[PDB]
C-alpha cells in the first residue's frame, strides 16, 4: 500500500543537504512532478537528530496551506527516509533576494500578506515557526511565498517555551533575554523579514553578536530614507518589545500597506 | 538528465500541474505511510 524509491522517475538533485539530497521527481503513477529529500539513516543516528526530524515530519506533514510547502507522505528503505514534497518551482527565495539586493512594494507587501496567512494558519494549530527568514522560504510557480523548513518549529499546546533559537539577527528581545516565549515570537520576525525584503539587510546587522542582541533589545530600528510611511508602520508595528502589544498576524492581513500593495494569487485547488 | 525533467517540457508541465492540480489528499493523502516510531527500524 504504500512508495517506493522506484515508483518515481529521478529527474535531477534540487538540493545538496548535509544529510542527504533533494531531488526533482516524477511520480510514476500520475507524472507528477515533486522534491523527493532523501536522508541516511545512520547519519540521522550517528548525529542523534532522530526524534527532531520525527518532529519536523509530524509538524510539516499535517499542515495544508498554500503558502506552506506540502508535504504529501514519506517512506524508508534499508539505508534511507524519502520525503515526498511539494515543487517549488521558482526557487529559494532568498536567492531571489540577493539577486534583487531588495524588494519593491508590491513584491514585499504580497509576502507579507501570504505569510501572515500561512502563520496564522499555524497559530490557529498552536504550531509556532520560530525561525521565520527569507532562507526557509520558497517560491511556487506564480511566485507564491512558501515556508519550507520547520527545523525549529514547536506545538505548544500550553506551556510557554525557553529555548534559543532561530537566526541571529531574526532573534526577538525575550529570547536574548532568557524570558519564556509564545507565538508572538513569529510577530517579531515577520517584522525583521519586512524589513529585510525592503530594504536588503536584517535592521539590527552589526560586527557583532553582542551589539546585535544589544540593538535587538533597544529595539533600535533605524529606518532608511527611501522606505514609504505605509511600511515603515507596519514594521513598527511588528517590531515591539512587548510581545503582547505586536500587530497580531490578521492585523498584517488587513494593514492599510498590505491591502495597497499586495498582489497576492491563491493557486488553484483540485 | 532525463528530457522531462529541463528546459520546456518541464516549464510545460509544471504549467499544467498548476492550473489542472491533482487531488493529492487522495492520490497521497490516503497511502498507508510508516509510523513514524518505524523509521528507523527495518524496512
Amino acid at each position: 500500500r504504500k512508495f517506493t524509491i522506484d515508483d518515481f522517475d529521478i529527474g535531477r538533485p534540487l538540493g545538496k543537504g548535509k544529510f542527504g539530497n533533494v531531488y526533482l521527481a516524477r511520480e510514476k503513477q500520475n507524472k507528477f512532478i515533486m522534491a523527493l529529500k532523501v536522508l541516511f539513516k545512520s547519519q540521522l543516528e550517528k548525529e542523534g537528530v532522530e526524534h527532531q526530524l520525527r518532529r519536523e515530519i509530524e509538524i510539516q506533514s499535517h499542515l495544508r496551506h498554500p503558502n506552506i510547502l506540502r508535504m504529501y507522505n514519506y517512506f524508508h528503505d534499508r539505508k534511507r527516509i524519502y520525503l515526498m514534497l511539494e515543487f517549488a518551482p521558482r526557487g529559494e527565495l532568498y536567492k531571489e533576494l540577493q539577486k534583487h539586493g531588495r524588494f519593491d512594494e508590491q513584491r514585499s507587501a504580497t509576502f507579507m500578506e501570504e505569510l501572515a496567512d500561512a502563520l496564522h494558519y499555524c497559530h490557529e494549530r498552536k504550531v509556532i515557526h520560530r525561525d521565520i527568514k527569507p532562507e526557509n522560504l520558497l517560491m511556487g510557480y506564480k511566485g507564491e511565498l512558501k515556508i519550507a523548513d520547520f527545523g525549529w518549529s514547536v506545538h505548544a499546546p500550553s506551556l510557554r517555551r525557553r529555548t534559543m533559537c532561530g537566526t541571529l539577527d531574526y532573534l526577538p528581545p525575550e529570547m536574548i533575554e532568557g524570558k519564556t516565549h509564545d507565538e508572538k515570537v513569529d510577530l517579531w520576525c515577520a517584522g525583521v523579514l519586512c524589513y529585510e525584503f525592503l530594504v536588503g539587510m536584517p535592521p539590527f546587522d552589526s560586527p557583532s553578536h553582542t551589539e546585535t542582541h544589544r540593538r535587538i533589545v533597544n529595539v533600535d530600528l533605524k529606518f532608511p530614507p527611501f522606505l514609504s510611511d505605509g511600511s515603515k508602520d507596519l514594521i513598527s508595528k511588528l517590531l515591539r518589545y512587548h510581545p503582547p502589544q505586536r500587530l497580531p498576524l490578521k492585523g498584517v492581513m488587513e494593514h492599510p500597506w498590505v491591502k495597497a500593495n499586495s498582489r497576492r494569487v491563491l493557486p488553484p485547488v483540485y | 538528465i532525463p528530457a522531462w525533467a529541463s528546459g520546456n517540457l518541464l516549464t510545460q508541465a509544471i504549467r499544467q500541474q498548476y492550473y489542472k492540480p491533482i487531488d493529492v489528499d487522495r492520490m497521497y493523502g490516503t497511502i498507508d505511510s510508516p509510523k513514524l516510531e518505524e523509521l528507523f527500524n527495518k524496512s
